[PDB]
């Protein structure tokens, strides 16, 4: 560990790899737990916030996009901001000039232009930050895992974070369930708890440890935070 | 004294590239991808490895097409694949501003080929460890090309690349042995998923997903699409049929 | 200290690694090419090495042509070739437009080689791994030959070669113009002095060659063109039955 | 148009048959009131198969002749042989962004081994189209009339010299501006022929 | 070589276990999905990190939170210790 | 430019361009000054190593950035022309924009703001010089003494050395000078700051050089005569207690 | 990578100082030597060239002393190409403030424009420093005759009696015990002719290794006489001096 | 991207030197052996054309090349670093006297510009010095006929006679006793082949020699007449018969 | 010696995972938020008796209603200020309203990931990242009175009671059991100075220490030395009682 080529992300390994980019992916691993899963109507997110001290506060780890879209944080924090600011420009870009609301299998095209120059040319960095991008278009609901390395995938649900895979059991088990749910936001959302659940090992889901935004065609993104979502405990 | 692998532009004492070499491993160490030539256009196949069950069939799309008679599938890591059709779009849509009609195949090959180039040359940026293969039907014949990490590409009568490079690019030789005066676009549709089949023994580890999209005169009349509906279902059936 | 080796600067034993390195490099597909001085004109023959049989052998060509009157043999990897020949034509464009009227071959030579010098006194760049070799006809000098080189300094030949048997080919052929004392070959007719290269060359290199395995560039007075396999192979059909 | 500068105008046309396609001018270039060069020529070479008039203020003219000789002869080594849609989009563009500073008619004309003759004449405004026959410059105002009617489609290399040399008859004798010996180039699939005329040959009828 | 894959390390890690006392509840397809492209060596370290934590625990069985935890557990590119960046 | 970013952290926290940079005052010349209550004297030594030392066209070690306040450098005398010079700039800068005569806070804010910059400025390196800012207010008869450190921290001091020796002239004017009883006179603050320079200099005159600042905009710099007065009276006083 | 090639010109070693600078200080002992005295009525220049011969062309040569102005003349210790850049920018700024305020420049002016160059390669620029020092010699109506000298770090002050070049603390010792205050020009010339004979690694003392340019006020009040010595005028003092 | 590097890739050694120079003085010393001498009548230089391969064309290589109709130039060194450093001393010399001043620099003017460009070299990152030593000789309507050599290092230095090359040792030895006060233009050449004689260990004839003398101005290489202002340059090199005339007068 | 951008196998950055450290090596900056207000404090420590105690003031103002303390080194605290002043203001040139203390929190913590060389699509030059540590305290009229932390690492928390610095582990552990929701603005006061009775190298008075708070009416407000020594005589009867 700790050897060969930690300089730039310009210089190739032996083995065909690249380390900048394999330490990358190690923020994320380590980094805050969070779930998510979708249907064909409706997508749902669901994450678990953390901080260093109980007197302190929990930083949200979903960041509105636009009303029909949003995203998640994992990984790194503050360079969630710096994709996130030049995501909500492609979005009002396409609302000033073509007037229509940007795909989500377009918008992960566009994040992973933007990762792929600094990953390419010296003095840049891949940014550590996980990306869950939710939405619905006229196609339907759709659901992307974003990665340093530039992996865009659309999944009917995933999980990033710290010990996040061990999560994601559930959601294979589930994958025939979840999917014939239209029109049920309550069953929905109670889906995506319990994925969160098997991931817990020290402390359980609380009040302000439980973040979960929902998004659809009749009912557009919105942010439950606090006690909102202590119904779906 | 060591060093001679650090940088890009420092050459070897061997008269080779250590970027380039390492550039070339990253290759096989993505999904394979094979195409076939034909007389009036071309045929691309790829072979994407299904990781789980969580993947929504056919919403992946590994072929990206440059304006419209050009495809591109490309073997190796995602960004780098990208980039390149993500400039070459950039390269085809100015030519037609300037040069009215569309760039031909071969042209195209120039524009990739000086641009791959440039990153060797300086040690600001890197190469392209991603083996792009494009193609389509040109105002004259057709053509296709394989665009290697050192920028290094020709004519190619059948590509082939990926994991399975080893065992797809033998059964390319069956094909031009068995119909050496010309072969017909839509029996190259058939043929391409049983060369697939044949470098599956060593993917065979993990799930499988067939995407096959093919150009030519005949049908399409010079307009670059995938297979949908029954078309693709039946080369399945006549693939895995001679297994 | 151990970095002489690595950017170009002075070393300590008054030499240049990097370029001595870059010689290295020109071999690496191992094409021997010769090129002799008719009367009236200058004629070009370079190996045709196809490796796999998916390659099309039209489409493959180590001769590049970069005006009409002007033509350009390069003996190395193909990338750094191409490189170096868009690079060759954008300059050579520019004398016409800027100039008005066409390039020789001697500045076209000189320019190109300040500016493989560029890629060398710069340490933030690579010299390029290519020998641009170019063959034209003038208004003044008539035929002449001019080989540069990665280090920048072009210098005219009486009958140029290339390869890992250039030694030999050399000195095979520097007995005919020391026993004839003669600069150029005395024969009018460009079909003469391509039987007569070829005769040479596979002496020398001790190979039959077949219409396949060679590419013969032909430049005249204001016109060049590359010979097709049909032309090639009736040259050599030809030599068999007077010779 | 400025106060002083060189004009061309005069006609300039080219006329498509079977065979090919011939073009036409004159000689006489009108710079203001008097004749700056009555020997001149308004033909351009881009290509061997390709060639292109003159016609508005000779500054501008000659200025983007040879900027599109700069543009196809790149085209020419690295892409390929030209064809008379190629070379029509350089002049577009070159007629476009410098609209303002340069203006001047333009006129097109090529062979190609596939659809054999085409002619393509762009306007002061820069647009390209295609037509058997196009004439522009000040002294083919008035020959609209006669080259409309006795017009035909896919005719010989006789009756295509004897169509223009009548048709530029009209333009010199009832335009100052133009005048002189006329100049035409013949493209066929053997090569380029120049044919030249006098005035005394043509105002006999 | 080339590293194991998905269904390469499931069986890897599932032998060297059979020396030890589970209750077989442990999906080892879903450990090898945890373990991203680690060689033969780095997977025989998972189970003796996994054997490690039964005995501090008390634990008279090795169960599946072994397992998991002995990848949080310092093997390769595991670091922690109190250590946050938020 | 060179883009490259000279300042590094160390793993402990500090940094390699800021802790280096900070023994070039402490290789320079002493500089100590002291303020009364009107009045304020900045003093510091020369280099004795090498002589025939034209006075008069030799710059002076304090600086004169403008009437009612001066500068008085130390440690490196190439970087300190740097800092100087734009000081300068900004007095008469501040002087056209606000309409206001520069104060001694402000200038101080500065320089210290300057020597920041360098620090944060990819492909520059800090300043090894440390500047003391001694001047009065317009209208304010009150001295103002603020340190300039080549870290980037500025802090105000009544009596305060800077350069090789310091701890040992700091210890000096910890005892027999006072924070909150200061001189009330000029010759008072004279002969403090030449017993402060006695420990360093070790019996010299030339290389002395004292400069007293006086309110209303006024400067008069100590001769090689004047400031020899004060060292015949010192040295009877001090071998004879 | 662009950090490993990098040598990183200007840093602060641990005992904080340059490394560079000080490795530039050592080109001047390696250098030829520049003597120069301030006197009442003027300054005299000397300096010595390096590597010498026979074939070397002594008709008009100076690889030392430069003229800046009619009133300045100035002195080359170190290594010469680097000198070439700073005496095109001296001549513009002193021509500039000519240019502007439409007199002549001092020479303290002169020497800070200069210096600041210095420094600014040192601060920033990532580049090495200038190799090159000079000593300034002038005249006006502010502080009278001026003598100043520069080094690679950009700092300078004034000097009655300085010597930069080959031998800098063995030539500083004998202008220092024979320095006066009356000395006038004549008797400068003598002092420092006889400091290079015996400071110099040869055996004897020629005119083609000797180059001398003095200031001198005649008559004429306002305005001095720059004049450097040829070859001729060199073998004339030697006689003088008790050379030969 | 554009270029990373903006550090001088000179750095001073410990002994208080540049590293890049002293070693650039090695590839000056060793490599083809050229010469040049001045006299009352003229300038003479001369240099030697070495053959890497026997097929080499010696008419397409210019070893002495011009800088202005009145000075020549010669070079020891690699070919590559000669033809951009003229290339760029051309443009400058044009810019800086024929755009402005509208006549020809002199020889001393000259060389300060052509040295100019190669002491940049030596400090402004991204570059290095060039391993090239050339000889700048000319004649002007004032100072006369000098010889300047231009180091590596950036610096210049007038000589009557010298020799740079594999024999600079021994050659530039000899021209100290072959050298007086009182010479011709044609008396110098042979000066310049018995020196260059000794160092040829080819083929010695006027091929693989370039023989460049300046003279008095020439009419009839001017090319037009009727202007009594400038009577043609002072700059001729002898053809390939002409120098095969003064090779046996030996 | 290599890029600040580049990566470490924990996960994280170079660099500015040194800059969390540099954090301890300065004083130690304690601050608590009550309902009824945000008492904050710092320490001078002088390390001369001759040091001035109004010449060091590591309290700034960014507002009236809004301000911030600093800790650690003092170098990057100053560039930081000049920026949160402008952009607090300059909101209220455009909004003609007073820019939330969470909202301009995001402003000021962005200014931590600046460092590179040679940034390409914008000019951004940074040598290196503000090693300085800042709490960003004031009061708003939705969420009420807020006191964040502008880490290095360009994350925020929201603390009811933190202590940074030297003191964030030993001063840090005694506001756990010591806060309450019911805490006043008098209470508060006394209990921030008793944290620093004990985390102080000296004795504790007004001179090497200086404490501020921040109202709903007044606003920012620094203590005066006489308002300052009247809490530390209060002080003493608060600890010896029985």
């Amino acid at each position: 560990f700790r050897n060969n080529y930690d300089g730039d992300t310009v210089t190739f390994s032996p083995t065909g790899r690249l380390f900048q980019v394999e330490y990358a992916l190690e923020a994320i691993k380590q980094g805050s737990v969070t779930v998510g899963l979708r249907s064909n109507t409706h997508a749902v997110l669901v994450a678990l916030k953390r901080n260093a001290d109980e007197l302190s506060s929990y930083q949200k780890k979903i960041i509105k996009c636009d009303e029909h879209m949003g995203l998640s944080l994992a990984g790194l924090a503050p360079d969630a901001r710096v994709l996130s600011n030049y995501l909500r420009q492609q979005c009002n870009y396409s609302s000033l000039v073509f007037n229509r609301k940007l795909a989500v299998e377009r918008a992960g095209h566009l994040l992973c232009d933007k990762a792929q120059k600094n990953t390419q040319s010296y003095g840049g960095r891949p940014y550590g930050v996980g990306l869950l991008i939710i939405g619905y278009d006229k196609s339907g609901a759709h659901l992307l895992e974003f990665q340093p390395s530039g992996n865009v995938t659309e999944l009917y649900g995933t999980a990033i974070g710290a010990r996040s895979q061990g999560a994601k059991t559930y959601l294979e088990r589930t994958l025939d369930t979840f999917i014939k749910i239209d029109g049920n936001p309550d069953e929905l959302i109670k889906a995506g708890v319990e994925a969160i659940s098997q991931s817990l090992r020290d402390e359980s889901l609380t009040v302000d440890n439980l973040s979960i935004a929902i998004v659809g065609k009749d009912t557009p993104f919105t942010i439950y935070d606090g006690e909102a979502v202590a119904k779906y405990i | 004294g060591t060093g001679y692998d650090l940088s890009n532009s420092v050459f070897s004492p061997d008269g080779r590239n250590f970027q380039v070499e390492y550039a070339v491993k990253a290759v096989e160490n993505g999904t394979t991808s094979i195409g076939i030539k034909c007389n009036d256009g071309v045929v691309f196949a790829v072979e994407k490895l299904i990781t789980s069950k969580l993947l929504v069939p056919q919403k992946n799309v590994k072929i990206q097409v440059v304006d419209r008679h050009i495809g591109c599938v490309y073997s190796g890591l995602i960004p780098d694949g990208r980039h390149l059709v993500n400039r070459g779009r950039e390269e085809a849509a100015s030519f037609k501003k300037l040069y009215k009609t569309p760039i031909p195949i071969p042209a195209f090959a120039d524009r990739l080929g000086q641009y791959v180039q440039a990153h060797t040359l300086y040690n600001s940026v890197r190469p392209f460890g991603v083996s792009t293969i494009f193609g389509g039907v040109d105002k004259n014949g057709a053509h296709l090309y394989m665009l290697e990490p050192s920028g290094s590409y020709w004519g190619y009568k059948g590509a082939a690349t990926g994991k399975g490079r080893q065992s797809a690019k033998a059964e390319l030789e069956k094909l031009v042995d068995h119909h050496p005066e010309g072969l017909s676009a839509r029996e190259a549709v058939k043929q391409a998923a049983k060369i697939i089949y044949l470098a599956h023994e060593d993917n065979k580890e993990k799930d499988f997903e067939l995407e096959i999209s093919w150009c030519s005169l005949s049908e399409t009349n010079g307009l670059h699409k995938f297979v949908k509906g029954d078309l693709l279902q039946e080369a399945i059936d006549f693939a895995q049929k001679e297994i | 200290a151990g970095y002489d080796r690595h950017i170009t600067i002075f070393s300590p034993e008054g030499r240049l690694y990097q370029v001595e390195y870059a010689f290295k490099a020109t071999n690496q597909t191992n094409i021997n090419s010769l090129a002799v001085r008719g009367k009236d004109c200058t004629v070009v023959i370079s190996q045709k090495k196809v490796p796999d049989k998916l390659l099309d052998p039209t489409t493959v060509s180590y001769i590049f042509c970069i005006s009409r009157t002007i033509g350009m043999v390069v003996n190395g990897p193909i990338p750094d070739a191409r490189n170096a020949a868009l690079r060759a034509k954008a300059e050579a464009a520019e004398f016409r437009y800027k100039y008005g009227y066409d390039m020789p071959c001697d500045v076209l030579a000189k320019r190109m080689a300040n500016l493989s010098q560029i890629y060398t006194q710069r340490a933030y760049m690579r010299p390029l791994g290519v020998i641009l070799t170019f063959v034209s006809v003038d208004e003044e000098l008539g035929p002449s030959i001019y080989k540069t080189d990665p280090a920048g300094y072009y210098v005219g030949y009486k009958a140029t070669a290339t390869g890992p048997k250039q030694q030999e080919i050399t000195t095979n052929l520097e007995n005919h113009f020391k026993k004839s004392k003669i600069d150029h070959i005395n024969e009018e007719s460009w079909e003469k002095v391509v039987e007569f290269a070829i005769t040479h060359m596979i002496d020398a290199l001790g190979t039959e060659f077949s219409k396949n395995d060679l590419e013969v560039g032909v430049a005249t007075k204001d016109k060049f063109f590359t010979l097709s396999a049909e032309n090639i192979e009736e040259r050599l059909v030809a030599i068999a039955e007077q010779d | 148009l400025k106060k002083g500068e060189v004009s061309l105008g005069t006609s300039i046309m080219a006329v498509t048959f079977k065979d090919g396609v011939i073009l036409g001018a004159d000689s006489r270039t009108t710079t203001g009131a008097y004749i700056a060069n009555r020997v001149t020529d308004k033909l351009t070479r881009v290509h061997d198969k390709i060639w292109c008039c003159r016609s508005g203020s000779a500054a501008d003219t000659q200025a983007i002749a040879d900027i599109v000789q700069y543009h196809l002869e790149l085209y020419t080594s690295q892409y390929g042989t030209p064809s008379t849609e190629t070379a029509a989009s350089v002049f577009k563009e070159l007629c476009y962004e410098n609209k303002d500073n340069l203006t001047a008619g333009i006129i097109v004309a090529g062979y190609d081994d596939k659809n054999k003759g085409e002619v393509y004449t762009i306007p002061l405004g820069g647009s390209v189209h295609k037509l058997p026959y196009a004439i522009a410059g000040s002294g083919s105002t008035f020959i609209y009339g006669y080259c409309d009617k006795n017009f035909r489609e896919n005719m010989s290399k006789e009756e295509t010299v004897d169509f223009i040399k009548h048709s530029l008859s009209q333009a010199i004798k009832w335009d100052g501006s133009s005048g002189g010996v006329i100049r035409m180039v013949v493209l066929t699939a053997a090569g380029v022929e120049r044919l030249i005329f006098y005035p005394d040959e043509y105002e006999q009828l | 070589f080339p590293l194991p894959s998905e269904d390469s390390r499931a069986q890897i890690l599932q032998i060297h276990s059979r020396k030890m006392t589970t209750d077989d509840d442990i999906n080892w397809q879903e450990l090898a999905r945890s373990t991203d492209e680690f060689n033969g060596a780095q997977l025989k370290a998972v189970t003796v990190e996994a054997g490690m934590i039964a005995l501090r625990n008390g634990q008279s069985s090795v169960k599946h939170e072994d397992f998991v935890e002995g990848i949080s557990e310092v093997q390769a590119r595991k670091s922690k210790s109190v250590s946050f960046y938020a | 430019g060179y883009d490259r970013a000279l300042s590094i952290f160390s793993p402990d926290g500090h940094i390699f361009q800021v802790e280096y940079a900070l023994e070039a005052v402490k290789r320079g010349t002493c500089a100590v000054g002291v303020k009364g209550k009107n009045c304020v004297v900045l003093g510091c030594e020369r280099r004795s190593t090498l002589k025939l030392q034209d006075t008069r066209i030799t710059p002076s070690k304090v600086s004169k950035i403008d009437s009612h306040v001066v500068l008085s450098f130390s440690g490196l005398n190439a970087d300190s022309r740097i800092l100087i010079e734009k000081a300068r700039v900004e007095a008469q800068s501040h002087r056209l924009t606000l309409e206001d005569p520069v104060t001694v806070e402000y200038l101080t804010r500065y320089v210290a703001g300057v020597q920041q910059r360098y620090t944060q400025s990819g492909g520059v390196r800090p300043f090894g010089v440390s500047t003391l800012i001694a001047g009065f207010d317009p209208r304010d008869d009150e001295p103002k003494l603020y340190q300039t450190e080549p870290s980037g921290i500025y802090s105000s001091w009544s009596a305060q050395t800077i350069g090789r020796n310091s701890k040992t002239v700091r210890e000096f004017l910890e005892k027999n000078y006072d924070r909150k009883e200061p001189p009330a006179t000029v010759e008072e603050c004279v002969k403090l700051t030449v017993r402060s320079l006695l420990e360093v200099v070790q019996t010299g005159a030339k290389n002395i050089e004292i400069t007293v600042v006086k309110p209303d905009s006024d400067i008069v710099a100590l001769s090689s005569e004047e400031i020899n007065q004060y060292v015949t009276q010192i040295e009877q006083e001090k071998q004879e207690q | 990578g662009s950090r490993r090639y990098d040598s990183r010109t200007t840093i602060f070693s641990p005992e904080g100082r340059l490394y560079q600078v000080e490795y530039a200080l050592e080109s001047i002992s390696h250098a030829g030597t520049a003597i120069g005295i301030m006197a009442s009525d003027g300054i005299v220049l000397a300096a010595e060239r390096k590597v010498t011969s026979t074939l070397l062309e002594q008709d008009t040569s100076t690889e030392k002393l430069y003229k800046l102005n009619d009133k300045i003349a100035v002195a080359v210790a170190g290594l010469t190409a680097d000198a070439e850049i700073l005496i095109n920018t001296a001549r513009i700024h002193a021509q500039n403030y000519l240019k502007t305020y439409n007199e002549d420049i001092p020479v303290e002016i002169l020497v800070r424009r200069l210096s600041d160059i210095k420094q600014g390669y040192t601060q920033h620029g990532g580049l090495r420093p200038f190799g090159v020092s000079f000593i300034y010699a002038g005249y006006d109506d502010r502080y009278g005759y001026q003598l100043y000298t520069s080094n690679p770090s950009g700092n300078y002050t004034g000097w009655k009696a300085i010597s930069v070049g080959a031998n800098t603390s063995a030539a500083q010792t004998l202008l220092q015990m024979d320095y006066k205050d009356d000395m006038k020009v004549d008797d400068a010339i003598e002092l420092a002719l006889k400091t290079l004979s015996k400071t110099t690694d040869s055996s004897a003392l020629t005119y083609d290794r000797l180059e001398f340019a003095t200031i001198r006020k005649g008559a004429n009040d306002g305005e001095v006489y720059q004049k450097i010595f040829k070859p001729q005028e060199i073998k004339d003092i030697l006689v003088k001096t008790g050379i030969t | 991207m554009t270029d990373r590097y903006s550090f001088s890739l000179t750095t001073f050694s410990p002994s208080g030197k540049l590293g890049q120079i002293d070693y650039a003085l090695t590839a000056v010393k060793q490599g083809v052996t050229s010469l040049g001498i001045k006299a009352t009548n003229g300038v003479v230089i001369a240099t030697e054309k070495k053959s890497s391969s026997p097929l080499a064309m010696s008419e397409t290589l210019s070893k002495v090349s011009l800088l202005t109709p009145d000075i020549g130039a010669v070079y020891s060194g690699m070919g590559p670093d000669y033809r951009v450093l003229v290339d760029k001393s051309r443009k400058v010399a044009h810019t800086s006297y024929k755009r402005i001043y509208g006549e020809y620099p002199p020889t001393k003017l000259l060389v300060s510009e052509v040295a100019k460009i190669m002491q940049e070299a030596t400090q402004s990152g991204g570059v290095r010095p060039f391993g090239v030593s050339l000889l700048i000789a000319g004649h002007d309507e004032f100072n006369g006929f000098s010889l300047y050599q231009v180091d590596p290092s950036g610096s210049y230095f007038p000589w009557k006679a010298t020799a740079i090359g594999k024999g600079s040792v021994a050659a530039k030895t000899f021209l100290e006793k072959r050298w007086n006060d009182e010479l011709e233009l044609e008396d110098a050449i042979h000066i310049a082949l018995l020196t260059l004689k000794e160092s040829v260990e080819g083929e010695f004839n006027g091929d693989t020699i370039e023989l460049a003398i300046i003279g008095d101005e020439n009419p009839d290489l001017l090319g037009y007449t009727g202007i009594p202002t400038d009577k043609g340059p002072r700059f001729r090199k002898l053809t390939s018969q002409e120098i095969n005339d003064r090779l046996e007068a030996l | 010696d290599r890029g600040v951008s580049t990566f470490s196998p924990e996960g994280r950055l170079f660099q500015v995972e040194y800059s969390l450290e540099a954090i301890k090596l300065g004083s130690t900056a304690i601050g608590i938020a009550t309902k009824e207000g945000v008492v904050l404090g710092v320490e001078k420590r002088a390390t001369s008796p001759l040091l001035e105690s109004d010449s060091i003031e590591k309290i700034v103002e960014i507002d009236r209603h809004i301000g911030c303390a600093m800790s650690g080194l003092t170098a990057d605290a100053r560039s930081m200020i000049e920026h949160a002043r402008t952009a607090a203001v300059t909101h209220n040139l455009y909004y003609d309203e007073d820019i939330n203390v969470e909202s301009l929190t995001q402003s000021v913590c962005d200014l931590a990931l600046r460092f590179g060389e040679g940034a390409s699509g914008e000019e951004r030059l940074m040598s290196r990242p503000f090693g300085v540590a800042l709490l960003i305290a004031g009061h708003d009229a939705d969420d009420g009175y807020q006191l964040f932390h502008a880490e290095p690492s360009g994350t925020f928390y929201r603390y009811n009671a933190k202590a940074i610095g030297s003191g964030s582990e030993g001063a840090q552990a005694e506001l756990l059991n010591e806060w309450h929701s019911s805490l006043t603005l008098k209470e508060a006061e006394l209990l921030v100075l008793k944290i620093l009775k004990q985390v102080m190298e000296e004795k504790l008075d007004e001179n090497n220490a200086q404490l501020s708070c921040i109202t709903k009416q007044d606003g920012f407000k620094i203590y005066d030395n006489e308002k300052t020594a009247e809490l530390i005589k209060e002080l003493k009867e608060k600890e010896a009682a029985e």
